[PDB]
């Protein structure tokens, strides 16, 4: 009886469709803000001096 | 029939979900991120080369102090590295040499190891006897173990299309996550360790809630199997690498894709994916022996790490963000910077 | 070694001892033969493993040589996601049953069983990870073959077959049909063998084939080949 | 009384053309051998970490560089005349050349024996290779020492030549010993090693046939494959005996010149055998690098 | 984990003896070992050291040429052969296990002692006695000749504790890290050449002698110690 599996899948899909969604512009702005508010704390992006570097 | 009615209702519901997803899209990330300053070009030199494995390396994980490493190779060995002095701290022999994943405890006390034996072994590094011994073997998966991540709780994914949250103190699965129709290949754990994500050969990634064991969301868009997955450092975005030579950036809040990172000169699949400490760079190890470094906030490429003689199998960026480890089938790890 | 502390020197010495142990272990593990055993359902692997939960490993010792047999029958998953883990095996032992004329698949009775094994053989012989690994082709249950062929003509499986309906002539045809699937005729060699249920020369044939493979590999990496 | 010069020619027949031709061929050999051996050596060094094998072939590759580095003095003397060169190099030039030749022969024999023991003794030390290389270099130095101390500059209008001075006794006692222990022992070593490799391969091939494992049109492949291996082994067998043989026969000829007192050894005939011997330094990186 | 010692007793001067330590309960083959004595003067003095794989042996300058240290892994034993025992070799010899990798405690477990009666960076420690009633914090000070802080960031200072009638035990390694099983009442700090150990709430189990030791370079030197 595959009815149980189909009903479970329908229930899961119905649960997933009750999630509110923000606009993609807001998420893009949040990603840009996080990437710009931590720019000074990224050693791979801005190379640190030889004294600072532990692998030199 | 009843089955057909349920199938058509599910199709209508999926259509509604798709319409909801597309009704909240206004501009691609590459159109809002068109006026920022480009990163340019990034050059990384091989600061360290870690040798000692006598077979293909499949797993590698960074310690939370950004100094100690663990690596798993098919010669039946799990090696822990100092990664500053290139010293070897521990060499752990495995009962099953078909290891395909390893994890490092965030407290530095335990290491996990699994593979084609369907068993996740957990080893205690800090004992009073001076040796590393098997603290607990976890069994219950019927397919190969593909990924494991510490949370006395560890979450593992298997080749039997199911994930499992365990309890190392007892040894039994406290939660079982089901819903994938293909082998689950990769796991990723949020920085808040409450919502994790698993990608499968179904070309889909599912977001699971640890506390309730219930699938919050499902993300699709790949045209082939998903091999590697990661979170953005703030835990609000995806990073999936698939076999169709494309990386993708999904968004949790918008439940939608943002960027696809692909180039015509690349035709081989991605094996590993990781971000930088601030999330501006996105690293990706490929099958053509090198590791590309994309600009993630934009879509352009930034650098290439082509100092490997075989397929790049595992990749990892420290918690501090200073260095990048990279393992390959040529049996050598390389710490870049 | 001049700016190192005493504890730093002791740590370096410990690391060197670890490397020594790793090198000894890897030298002890490179002197042993690794054979990957494949096959189809009820092909005869049960008799093959007797005559000599994930992966099933089996130890064997013949003369001064050690063999590791990697049965992978019990792991139902996506094969292409873990088959490359076995790249570098000395040989692939492929077992096929010769009694697959009147037998059909339980899931699909309209499909023949011999073609089902030919598909697996074609997929594993032409795989991109085993372009240089030799194949030892065992053909099991030749005692039921010599009595089934007299009542059930072999033409049911092969509409294009044309020849005498006897054992010694059909065995050659089936051997050639299996061997013709090799598209790499210069890098891979197939060592076909016809065996019964009560034969005791299978392990010697495996030893001979693996010694030949070892000789060819040693000639290849020394530059002479 | 009348010693035999080595590199000094009157050039009374033809004017300046022999010098040009010798100079051009010599520089061509210099360039081709240098480039071929340096590329072979860099590939071997690159593949050192990946192969992780006791190749032992790089010793031959570096040994040929000594021949190519001793070439320019001989070329300059050929372009010049009367050996317009200092007495110091007369001690060292032929010494380093003989050292190069002896170490090349010894490494050829060592490679052949290593291959024989590798295939015969089935695979499925490291410092021993280094100590054996040191041993062969030391033995070559001991054997070639007489050549660096017995050279002398003598005027032969008078013309200066650097030639060997020997006590008949002692000369034969060293020549015979050198040829026997550096061209008949390595020759037999390579002969027996390659013969054993061939016999092992044939034995395996004809032992698989007894327990039938070859179908029709597959014995064709193993037959065409058992001949492509015998040809390579045969050319490796014959190159050693056709490249290092002219120098041995001319050594014997020089020894016999003292007793015969004939004109068997011409000043022009020499330095062509030596050019042919230099050609071995350019031939070697081709045979022992078939990739 | 246990180390049981034997081979002591009264010996006439000019003779020789052998001390044997047997290890039971840990991977002895991966632990370096030290022999550290203590005269009736209550001053611990490092004597000898043998590496994990026996590939490195160190001695104190006083005992070179007369003491031989040797380990046997299959039977888990450690031997000190002593020749020409002078009258200054009356002590109670202790055996110490020691392990060296990134993040280890190299002096965690000590032996129990062998009485033997026969018929350099200097460590200046504060005083010999600090009489303090239980309940209040107690501070102990220790100073060295030169700075112990290495270029790699580690300062190799160790704080021990010997109770009346027992062997010493590790309290702090590298001036700031607390040993396993030691309550968080103890803490260590300092810099350069000046170091301090503070106990927030002294109880009846803190009475004994305290020793500061350096591990920057060999030989290892112990402080005189202060009684509490
Ligand atoms: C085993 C081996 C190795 C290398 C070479 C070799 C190669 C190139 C070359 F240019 C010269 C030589 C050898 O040089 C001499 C040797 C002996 C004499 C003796 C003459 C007398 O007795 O009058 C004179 C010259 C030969 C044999």
């Amino acid at each position: 009886a595959s009815i149980a599996q189909a009903r479970k899948l329908v229930e899961q899909l119905k649960m997933e469709a009750n999630i509110d969604r923000i606009k993609v512009s807001k998420a893009a702005a949040d990603l840009m803000a996080y990437c710009e508010a931590h720019a000074k704390e990224d050693p791979l992006l801005t190379p640190v001096p030889a004294s600072e570097n532990p692998f030199r | 029939s009843e089955l057909d009615q349920l199938r058509q209702e599910a199709e209508q519901l999926k259509n509604q979900i798709r319409d909801a997803r597309k009704a909240c899209a206004d501009a691609t990330l590459s159109q809002i991120t068109n006026n920022i300053d480009p990163v340019g070009r990034i050059q990384m030199r091989t600061r360290r080369t870690l040798r000692g494995h006598l077979a293909k390396i499949y797993a590698m994980h960074w310690g939370t102090d950004s100094r100690l490493l663990v690596s798993a190779s098919q010669d039946g060995k799990l090696i822990i590295w100092d990664s500053y002095t290139t010293n070897k701290v521990h060499a752990i022999p495995l009962r099953s040499s078909w290891v395909m994943t390893c994890a490092y405890a965030p407290s530095g006390n335990y290491v996990a190891c699994g593979g084609l034996d369907n068993i996740c072994s957990i080893y205690n590094l800090k004992t009073r006897e001076g040796n590393v011994r098997v603290s607990r073997e976890l069994a219950g998966h019927t397919g190969y173990l593909s990924c494991c991540r510490f949370l006395n709780q560890i979450v593992t994914s298997s080749g039997d299309t199911t994930c499992a949250l365990w309890d190392i103190e007892t040894g039994q699965q406290t939660t079982t996550f089901t819903g994938h129709t293909g082998d689950v290949m990769s796991l990723s754990l949020a920085p808040d360790t409450r919502l994790f994500v698993s990608g499968a050969c179904d070309a889909s990634a599912k977001l699971w809630d640890v506390r309730e064991g219930m699938c919050r969301q499902t993300f699709t868009g790949h045209e082939s199997d998903i091999n590697a997955i990661c979170f953005f450092p703030n835990g609000n975005a995806f990073a999936t690498g698939s076999d169709d030579a494309t990386c993708r950036l999904f968004d949790l809040r918008a439940d939608q894709e943002l960027m696809t990172y692909s180039h015509d000169n690349i035709i081989c699949g991605i094996t590993s994916v990781s971000f930088s400490k601030s999330g501006r760079l996105l690293l990706a190890g490929y099958d053509d022996f090198n590791c590309n470094v994309w600009d993630a906030l934009k879509a352009d490429r930034a650098g290439v790490l082509a100092g490997h003689d075989n397929r790049v199998s595992c990749l990892g960026v420290t918690d501090d963000g200073m260095a990048v480890a990279t393992g390959s089938w040529d049996s050598f790890l390389k710490i870049w910077n | 070694g001049c700016t190192l502390s005493a504890e730093d020197k002791a740590a370096v010495e410990r690391s060197k001892m670890i490397d020594r142990n790793l090198r000894e272990d890897g030298e002890k593990a490179a002197r042993e033969v690794k054979l990957l055993l494949l096959g189809a359902g009820e092909s005869g692997k049960s008799t093959i493993v007797k005559q000599m939960t994930g992966i099933v490993e089996t130890h064997f010792t013949f003369k001064d040589l050690h063999f590791k047999m990697f049965d992978v029958g019990g792991q139902r998953s996506e094969r292409k996601k873990w088959i490359h883990c076995f790249e570098g095996v000395t040989a692939i032992i492929f077992c096929v049953a010769l009694s697959d004329y009147d037998l059909v698949l339980a899931e699909d009775e309209e499909m023949n069983r011999m073609h089902e094994s030919m598909k697996l053989f074609d997929s594993i012989c032409n795989n991109k990870w085993f372009t240089d690994t030799s194949i030892i082709l065992f053909l099991n249950k030749k005692d039921l073959f010599e009595e089934k062929i007299k009542k059930s003509p072999l033409t049911i499986c092969y509409p294009e077959y044309a020849g005498s309906n006897t054992y010694e002539e059909a065995a050659a045809y089936i051997q050639c049909q299996f061997e013709d699937l090799n598209k790499r005729k210069d890098t891979k060699e197939i060592y076909t063998h016809f065996t019964c249920a009560t034969d005791t020369k299978n392990v010697q044939f495996v030893f001979d084939a693996v010694t030949d493979v070892i000789i060819k590999n040693n000639l290849k990496d020394c530059g002479l080949f | 009384r009348t010693r035999f010069p080595f590199f000094s020619d009157v050039k009374g027949d033809h004017r300046l053309v022999l010098a040009a031709v010798e100079t051009t061929v010599l520089v061509l050999i210099f360039a081709v051998s240098l480039l071929g051996n340096v590329c072979a050596l860099v590939l071997v060094a690159r593949r050192r970490r990946r192969g992780a094998t006791a190749c032992l072939v790089l010793n031959l590759f570096c040994a040929d560089l000594l021949f190519i580095s001793a070439i320019p003095l001989v070329l300059a003397v050929r372009w010049t005349e009367a050996w317009l060169l200092g007495p110091v190099a007369c001690h060292l030039l032929f010494y380093v050349m003989t050292l190069s030749g002896s170490v090349t022969i010894l490494t050829l024999a060592a490679v052949s024996l290593e291959r024989m023991v590798c295939i015969v003794h089935l695979q499925r030390g490291r410092r021993a290779r280094a100590v054996l290389l040191a041993l062969i270099w030391g033995y070559s130095a001991v054997a070639a020492l007489p050549l660096c101390v017995f050279f002398r500059v003598v005027p032969q209008q008078e013309i200066s030549i650097c030639t060997l001075i020997w006590p008949i006794p002692g000369e034969i006692s060293w020549d015979v010993s050198f040829v026997t222990l550096n061209f008949l022992v390595p020759g037999l070593v390579i002969v027996i090693s390659y013969s054993k490799i061939l016999q092992i391969t044939k034995a395996s091939r004809k032992r698989l046939t007894v327990s039938l494992a070859y179908s029709e049109s597959h014995q064709i492949r193993v037959s065409q494959q058992d001949f492509r291996l015998f040809r390579t082994l045969f050319l490796l067998m014959v190159s050693f005996f056709i490249m290092w043989s002219p120098i041995i026969i001319t050594i014997l000829l020089i020894l016999i010149q003292n007793f015969k007192q004939d004109l068997v050894i011409w000043p022009s005939l020499f330095f062509w055998v030596v050019a042919f011997t230099f050609a071995n330094s350019a031939l070697n990186p081709i045979l022992y690098n078939m990739t | 984990v246990q180390l049981v010692e034997s081979g002591g007793g009264l010996v006439q001067p000019g003779g020789s003896r052998k001390l044997s330590c047997s290890a039971s309960g840990f991977a002895f083959s991966s632990f370096g070992m030290h022999w550290v004595r203590q005269a009736p003067e209550k001053g611990l003095e490092w004597v000898a050291y043998i590496s994990s794989g026996s590939g490195t042996i160190y001695y104190a300058d006083t005992v070179k040429g007369r003491f031989t240290i040797s380990r046997d892994d299959p039977k888990n034993t450690l031997f000190l052969q002593m020749t020409s025992l002078r009258s200054e070799d009356t002590a109670m010899y202790y055996c110490v296990r020691s392990i060296y990798y990134y993040g280890s405690s190299p002096f965690d477990f000590w032996g129990q002692g062998t009485t033997l009666t026969v018929s350099d960076i200097v460590m200046t420690q504060a005083t010999s006695s600090v009489p303090v009633t239980p309940g209040e914090s107690v501070s102990i000070s220790c100073r060295s000749s030169k700075s112990l802080l290495h270029s790699n960031g580690n300062t190799y200072l160790y704080w021990f504790l010997q109770r009346p009638g027992q062997s010493p035990q590790l309290l702090i390694y590298r001036m700031s890290n607390l040993a396993s099983g030691v309550p968080d009442r103890f803490s260590g700090s300092g810099s350069g050449t000046a170091f301090t150990l503070t106990i927030s709430r002294l109880e009846a189990e803190d009475v004994g002698v305290y020793y500061c030791m350096q591990h920057l370079e060999y030989p290892l030197t112990f402080g005189a110690g202060t009684k509490l």
